[PDB]
Formats: structure tokens, C-alpha cells, sequence
């Protein structure tokens, strides 16, 4: 019912810079990929799949993804929606190409 | 857009999916964007548009 109200129009473009695939769960001694000596590394250990995409306002945003888009899906240079409010990918956006070139199909 | 950003955008309530071509122009909505009215295309015509007699 609440994936309903996200889901509305219209939304912000990005492609996918990098996936960085960070471990969510591997320890309770990190929480990433990376395994170091120490207990508690406050929150700078606290990134699992993780997408930086880059918008088409020309800037890159670091979030930890939406799990409905997998990072199985995500490529670097996809076409993945964002909501644009808090970005977030709302969705994958089938990879499509410049107007010009459509026409001569 | 022409400023650079893209949009994925829904459908208005003055138009169908009939009336909206590929790589024509159409109005947004400044508020919300949203493809409202279908514009002839082609910002081109200009010394093309004003050699015609």
C-alpha cells in the first residue's frame, strides 16, 4: 500500500557511477566488506550494497540502495530512476538511446 | 530538458498516447512535469522559415 504512494510521477533520471557491493553482514566486528582489528568503528562502518549514482542534474549522490532494484541488476552506466525528493532509486529505467537514432529504425 | 536534466514523466488529461510522437517537442508543466500539450516540432526553422515567399 506505502510502495503505491512512491511510485508516483514524475521522477529523476541517474545512471549508476559504481556499484560498490560492500558486505551488509560479514561481522559485528565491521559491517562492510572490509574486515579490520577493533570492535566498534561507530558509523562509519554501516555500508552494504550500495549504489553511487549519478544524476542528470550533473552532481553524484552515495545512498544505500533500494533492495527492489537489485545490485544484480545495476551496472555501471544503467539507466536507473531517483526519486527526486530524497534520492533513493525508486526503479531501473530500460536503457534507451538518443532520439535520432530511434528514427531510424 | 533544454537546461539538462532528464524526467520520467506520466500522462496528461488533454492529451492520449496518440497525440505524443518521438522526439517531438511538448510542454511541461513548470510545476510538476508532465507532458500537457504537444508543440510542433523543430526549433531549427529560423533562416529556413523566413525564405519562404
Amino acid at each position: 500500500e506505502k510502495i503505491k504512494n512512491n511510485r508516483q510521477l514524475p521522477y529523476l533520471v541517474a545512471n549508476v557511477v559504481e556499484v560498490m557491493d560492500m558486505n551488509e553482514i560479514e561481522d559485528k566486528e565491521n559491517s562492510e566488506s572490509t574486515t579490520q582489528g577493533g570492535n566498534v568503528n561507530l558509523d562509519n562502518t554501516a555500508v552494504g550494497k550500495a549504489a553511487v549514482v549519478k544524476t542528470s542534474s550533473r552532481q553524484t549522490v552515495f545512498l544505500p540502495m533500494v533492495g527492489l532494484v537489485d545490485p544484480d541488476k545495476l551496472k555501471p552506466n544503467d539507466l536507473v530512476g531517483v526519486n527526486k525528493d530524497s534520492y533513493l532509486i525508486l526503479d531501473t529505467l530500460p536503457s534507451e538511446f538518443d532520439s535520432r537514432v530511434k528514427a531510424m529504425e | 530538458l533544454k537546461q539538462i536534466a532528464k524526467f520520467v514523466v506520466g500522462l496528461g488529461e488533454r492529451v492520449s498516447p496518440t497525440d505524443i510522437e518521438e522526439g517531438m517537442r511538448v510542454g511541461v508543466d513548470r510545476s510538476k512535469y508532465n507532458i500537457e500539450l504537444p508543440l510542433p516540432p523543430r526549433i531549427d526553422p529560423s533562416v529556413t522559415m523566413m525564405t519562404v515567399e
